[PDB]
């Protein structure tokens, strides 16, 4: 079934790859080539992990869990029961992910717009590889890696993290809690400036998008645009996660202690690193 | 191909002083300089900004909260400018010891000066509130900022005043300092067994995740279908235009469901409200109905 | 059965009356669901359409009910490919000219949407008291180019946002005298020329016009953005 204004849109014309052969639609969902690259690693990778659930002797989602391969293994193959399977659907989540970020691009053509939402797709996807890919290959073993299982893979998170104190002195780890913070912040406000502008008080007309500007610059003294917060979500999510894989891409492979010394080099400057009182005196 | 994330070419005009509505007049400032730097991203137009009592209260509220943590960060410095900036981030203002309970007899090296500048936050924060209500009242506007503020409030007065309150103790407030309020933080899931497994945590990450994951949707569709003016969402609203069309039809081919230019902002205010509206849940109940929220989780 | 299990269970149940909510409030635009000839899709989904909702808009321009009677209020120049659904819909003309696929615009208002007091919110530089360019390059006077590398006209104002402060449009002057207004977030403003990926030099000419040289109004903004995006896909045959 189609929007009612959904027609003069499906059009042909926008792949990347295979001309026409894969330009249709199911129902609402765009196929493409990468319609179909996506539903194979997507069906394969699932495949992979019942039959690591088979393996655990367990079908509770809450109780799977495919680990990669031990420390021993290093970067090399490890058989599937022994990781294995976590390789194998690694391989697969990245298929599928990438993609589905070409998908969204012959969309973005068909449709004549943008390519942003597959470039910020991109982010997510950068972070992952971080955790799964990148970091584990500098410091020597798939091992490293975090596990695919609901609640194994938190206790990864704090094990990986207690294993450098307290992770929140991890100065990149602040900047991007700051942007994840403020991201919310922000996209609170601005659904509530808009819903407060389309629905005003009873008895009311609707407002315009001058009364959000004058809002905001009664509340704070300024406004940024309509264009500009939407510019300025998309900086603050993007770079929330940009931070993010730096935080982690640095532990472990440049930085090894615990990261609450890092900041000792502000603290024992050799005129103030004297000096009697304070906390560190 | 030009992306539309810094403007190519600024223009600028007579100041805009604003809708006028049921404001008083008397309190707006004169406008400010423009910013050609703040241009490039947004908007160059600094103020005019309103200013009445419940800002003046909140101004001066706050700033005595940060005044009374100046002095007390200046008093364990010994006084010294030099160790001052070197332990900045290493001072502290905590509460008082759970000897005194929920007393305000605290001396004020022993957590009195917490209770007082505790006092000037929670006046700056409410006043800072009402703000919010009024000034979208004078232009005749809902009220959804002032709602969602409450959001984050709630989970303020839950972390610094309500769960105190419950568990019977000053002592379990948040203390004042850059460092000492994350050790305080890394503390509190230590003592109530791992705040992985407290349920209201996890629902609370999942919906700041899902902050950046909807904010870079909804930015970058907006700026990809800015070529068609889709940044002017409420005329949108009324009267649908192409780039509403092409903005739900690429979500519709892309996972199956869209939303409407209004509907993603009911979407984007419930996202990030959830955040804090579960989170102070979870830290309400940690101490006060569960003590380990791992050994807790076994059972359910 | 604790305190803590009460409420995480309450919170579920609450989040369920929510999503359900929020869904059928993004219903009011586009519903209900059409087959591919027109007809009601006898598949809704499982979400019920939502009751109407009234907004009042500013400056008499009267009163918006959704969800109501859908229409297109113009020809689509489209038409079946395949006997069963979910195929393209092949253009059976000029897919540019006829306004479709990514040349497509909606029959919006012919009125120029209006700030806060009522004034057009998007005029001509040279109609708009006391704005000017104040950073960046100024592209009036520069030349245009387009994909095939040939200059279609020249740069003679810019159509500014006035409650923002920005730059919406370029109005340039073709070889014939006449003008148009190109998207400015479609064109990249240079040193020495306006470079516009989107049209050859040849499909200027082809941009919808406007009736009035001191305002644009709604339904002109799509015709306009909507034939400058579509050549992407349709004037790239000659893009170099
Ligand atoms: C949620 C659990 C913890 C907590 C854990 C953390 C962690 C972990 C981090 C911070 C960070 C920060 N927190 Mg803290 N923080 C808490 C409660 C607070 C409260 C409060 C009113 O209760 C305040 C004022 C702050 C203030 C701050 C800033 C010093 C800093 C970045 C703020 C931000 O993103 O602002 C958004 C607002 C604006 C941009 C407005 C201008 N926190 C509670 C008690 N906070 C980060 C930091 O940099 O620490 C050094 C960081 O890494
Ligand atoms: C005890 C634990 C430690 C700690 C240790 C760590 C460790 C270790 C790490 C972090 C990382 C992060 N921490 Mg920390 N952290 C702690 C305390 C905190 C506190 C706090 C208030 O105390 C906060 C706010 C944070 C905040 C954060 C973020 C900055 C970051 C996670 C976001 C991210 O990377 O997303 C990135 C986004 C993704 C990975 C998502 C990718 C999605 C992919 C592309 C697509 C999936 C599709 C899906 C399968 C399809 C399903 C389809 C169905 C239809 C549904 N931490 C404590 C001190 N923290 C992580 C980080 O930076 O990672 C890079 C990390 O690994
Ligand atoms: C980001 C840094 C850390 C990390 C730290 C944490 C912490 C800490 C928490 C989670 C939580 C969750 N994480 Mg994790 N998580 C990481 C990487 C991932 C990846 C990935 C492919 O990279 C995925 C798919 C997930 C998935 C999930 C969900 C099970 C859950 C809610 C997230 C959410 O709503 O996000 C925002 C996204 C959305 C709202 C969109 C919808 C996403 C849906 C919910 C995804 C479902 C995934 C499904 C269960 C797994 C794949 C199914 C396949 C069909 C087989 N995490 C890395 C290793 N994650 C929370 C939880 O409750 O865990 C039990 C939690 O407390
Ligand atoms: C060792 C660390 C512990 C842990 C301990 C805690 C504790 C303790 C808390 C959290 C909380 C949070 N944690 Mg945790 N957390 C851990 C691991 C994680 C991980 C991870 C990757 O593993 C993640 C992603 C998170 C994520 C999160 C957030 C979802 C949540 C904070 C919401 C928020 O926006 O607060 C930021 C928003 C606020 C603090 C609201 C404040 C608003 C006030 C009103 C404004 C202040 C005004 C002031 C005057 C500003 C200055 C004025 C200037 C003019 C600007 N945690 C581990 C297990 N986490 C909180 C929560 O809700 O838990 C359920 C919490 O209390
Ligand atoms: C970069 C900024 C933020 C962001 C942005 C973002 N995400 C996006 C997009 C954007 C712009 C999309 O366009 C795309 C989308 O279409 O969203 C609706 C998407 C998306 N973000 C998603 C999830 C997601 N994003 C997250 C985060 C973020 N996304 C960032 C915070 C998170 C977390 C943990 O915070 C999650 C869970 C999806 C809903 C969607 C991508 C869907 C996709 O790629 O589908 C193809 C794949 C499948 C259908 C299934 C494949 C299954 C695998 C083969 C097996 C499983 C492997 C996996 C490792 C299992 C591990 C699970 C355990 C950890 C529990
Ligand atoms: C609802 C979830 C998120 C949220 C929302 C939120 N915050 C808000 C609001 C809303 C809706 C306001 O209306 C109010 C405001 O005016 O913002 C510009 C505010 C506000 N959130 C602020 C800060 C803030 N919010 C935070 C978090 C969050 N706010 C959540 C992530 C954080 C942290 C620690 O993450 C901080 C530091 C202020 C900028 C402002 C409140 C100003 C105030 O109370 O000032 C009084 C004190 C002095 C003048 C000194
Ligand atoms: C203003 O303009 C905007 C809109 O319109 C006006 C919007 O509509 C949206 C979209 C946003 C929403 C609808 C809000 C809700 C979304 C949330 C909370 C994000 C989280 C979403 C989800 C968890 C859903 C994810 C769904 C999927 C991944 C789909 C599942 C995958 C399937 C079915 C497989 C895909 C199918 C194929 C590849 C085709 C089949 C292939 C074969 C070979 C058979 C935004 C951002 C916007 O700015
Ligand atoms: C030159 O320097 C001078 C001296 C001028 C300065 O100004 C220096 C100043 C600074 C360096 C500022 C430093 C400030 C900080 C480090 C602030 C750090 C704060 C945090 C990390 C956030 C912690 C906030 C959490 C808490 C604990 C909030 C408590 C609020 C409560 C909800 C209110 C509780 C109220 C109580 C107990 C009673 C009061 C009365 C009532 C009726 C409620
Ligand atoms: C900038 C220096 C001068 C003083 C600044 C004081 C602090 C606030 C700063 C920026 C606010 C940024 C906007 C945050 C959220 C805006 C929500 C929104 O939608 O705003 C769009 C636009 O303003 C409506 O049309
Ligand atoms: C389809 C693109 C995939 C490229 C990146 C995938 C990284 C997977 C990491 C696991 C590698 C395991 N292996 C096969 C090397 O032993
Ligand atoms: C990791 C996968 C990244 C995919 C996202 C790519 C976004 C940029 C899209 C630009 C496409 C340009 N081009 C030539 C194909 O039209
Ligand atoms: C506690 C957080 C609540 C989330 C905010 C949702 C607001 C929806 C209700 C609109 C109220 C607006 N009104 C009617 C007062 O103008
Ligand atoms: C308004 C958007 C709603 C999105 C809902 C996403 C649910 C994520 C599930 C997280 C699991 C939470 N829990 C209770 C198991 O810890
Ligand atoms: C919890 C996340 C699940 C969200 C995914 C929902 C599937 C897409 C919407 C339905 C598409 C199929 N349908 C109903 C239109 O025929
Ligand atoms: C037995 C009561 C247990 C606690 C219930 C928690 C779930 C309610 C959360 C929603 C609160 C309603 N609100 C204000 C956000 O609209
Ligand atoms: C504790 C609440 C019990 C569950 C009932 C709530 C389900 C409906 C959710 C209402 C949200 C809709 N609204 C209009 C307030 O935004
Ligand atoms: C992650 C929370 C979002 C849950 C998704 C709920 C929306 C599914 C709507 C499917 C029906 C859409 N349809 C076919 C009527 O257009
Ligand atoms: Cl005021
Ligand atoms: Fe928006």
């Amino acid at each position: 079934a189609l929007l009612s204004f959904e027609r003069k849109y499906r059009v042909p014309g926008g792949t990347l790859v295979g001309g026409n052969l894969f330009d249709f639609w199911v129902g609402p969902f765009y196929v493409g080539f990468f319609g179909v690259a996506t539903f194979f690693f997507a069906a394969l990778g699932i495949i992979l992990i019942a039959w690591s659930a088979v393996l655990q002797g367990t079908w509770n989602p809450q109780l799977i869990s495919v680990y990669p391969p031990a420390l021993e293994y290093g970067l090399g193959g490890a058989p599937l029961a022994k990781g294995g399977l976590w390789q194998i659907i690694t391989i697969c989540a990245t298929g599928a992910f990438v993609s589905w970020a070409l998908r969204e691009v012959e969309i973005c053509r068909k449709l004549g717009i943008g390519y942003h939402i597959p470039f910020a797709f991109a982010f997510a996807i950068l972070a992952y590889l971080t955790l799964v890919l990148f970091r584990p290959v500098m410091m020597g073993a798939w091992g490293y890696a975090f596990p695919y299982g609901i609640w194994t893979h938190l206790d990864w998170v704090s094990n990986t993290g207690y294993t450098y104190g307290n992770f929140h002195y991890n100065p990149a780890h602040m900047i991007a809690i700051t942007f994840f913070f403020t991201n919310a912040l922000a996209l609170a406000l601005h659904g509530a400036l808009v819903l407060s502008a389309a629905n005003p008080e009873k008895g009311k007309e609707m407002r315009t998008p001058d009364h959000e500007d004058t809002f905001f610059r009664d509340l704070v003294g300024y406004s940024i645009g309509t264009l500009g917060i939407h510019r300025l979500g998309l900086l603050l999510s993007l770079s929330a996660v940009f931070f993010s894989a730096l935080c982690m891409i640095i532990t472990g492979t440049i930085w090894f202690d615990q990261w609450v010394d890092w900041w000792q080099w502000w603290v024992k400057l050799p005129w103030w690193a004297n000096i009697p009182g304070g906390i560190n005196g | 191909e030009y992306q539309n994330i810094f403007t190519q070419v600024q223009v600028r005009g007579p100041a805009d002083l604003g809708m006028t509505e049921d404001v008083n007049l008397a309190n707006r400032s004169g406008v400010g300089p423009f910013s050609t730097l703040l241009g490039w991203f947004g908007n160059a137009q600094l103020g005019p900004i309103y200013l009445g009592s419940l800002g003046v209260l909140s101004l001066f509220s706050g700033l005595m909260w940060f005044f009374t943590i100046g002095i007390w960060f200046w008093y364990q410095a010994g006084w010294n400018p030099a160790v001052f900036l070197r332990d900045l981030f290493f001072f502290s203002l905590e509460p008082p010891a759970p000897e005194y309970g929920l007393s305000f007899a605290a001396p004020l090296k022993e957590g009195g000066l917490w209770l007082i500048a505790s006092f000037f936050m929670f006046v700056a924060v409410w006043s800072w509130w009402g703000r919010t209500y009024l000034r979208a009242q004078a232009l005749g506007m809902g009220k959804h900022t002032a709602w969602a503020f409450l959001s984050a409030i709630w989970l303020w007065m839950v972390l610094g005043f309500i769960r105190p309150i419950l568990m019977g103790s000053w002592s379990e407030a948040v203390p004042y300092g850059i460092f000492s309020h994350l050790d305080w933080t890394n503390n509190f899931s230590l003592v109530h067994g791992n705040l992985h497994y407290n349920p209201f945590h996890g629902l609370s990450i999942a919906f700041l995740y899902g902050s950046a994951l909807l904010f870079a949707m909804h930015g970058a569709t907006i700026l990809a279908v800015s070529r068609f003016g889709g940044e002017r969402e409420l005329e949108q609203i009324a009267d649908r235009g192409t780039a509403a069309e092409r903005a739900a039809l690429f979500w519709r081919w892309t996972m199956g469901f869209n939303a409407t230019m209004e509907g993603i902002h009911r979407w984007a205010i419930w996202m990030a409200v959830l955040v804090t509206l579960t989170g102070g849940i979870g830290i309400l109940l940690s101490g006060t109905v569960v003590d380990n929220w791992y050994v807790w989780g076994q059972n359910h | 059965f604790d305190l803590a299990s009460l409420a995480i269970y309450s919170f579920w149940i609450f989040l369920a009356g929510l999503i359900y909510y929020l869904q059928t409030e993004n219903m009011r635009e586009g519903y209900p669901l059409e087959n591919e000839d027109g007809t009601p899709a006898a598949n809704q989904g499982p979400f019920p359409l939502p009751k109407p909702k009234t907004f009042i808009l500013p400056h008499g321009r009267g009163t918006l009910t959704v969800p109501g009677p859908e229409s297109e209020d113009r020809p689509i120049a489209l038409a079946r490919t395949a006997v069963s659904e979910g195929f393209p819909h092949a253009p059976t003309g000029d897919p540019m000219k006829d306004g479709v696929g990514p040349a497509s615009w909606v029959a919006r208002r012919d009125l120029p949407e209006l700030d806060g007091h009522g004034h057009n919110k998007i005029k001509p530089m040279k109609a708009a008291a006391g704005f000017h360019v104040s950073a960046g390059k100024n592209p009036i006077g520069l030349p245009v180019r387009g994909c095939d590398l040939e200059i279609a006209g020249k740069v003679v104002d810019i159509w500014v946002d006035i409650p923002e402060q920005m730059a919406r449009f370029l109005e340039v002057e073709l070889k014939d005298g006449s003008t148009r207004l190109l998207p400015m977030q479609m064109v990249k403003v240079q040193s020495n020329r306006v470079h516009v990926n989107a049209l050859s030099s040849d499909l200027f000419a082809g941009i919808p016009t406007i009736k009035s040289p001191t305002e644009v109004t709604l339904l002109e903004e799509d015709k306009i953005c909507g034939y400058v995006a579509g050549g992407l896909m349709y004037a790239a045959p000659k893009r170099k």
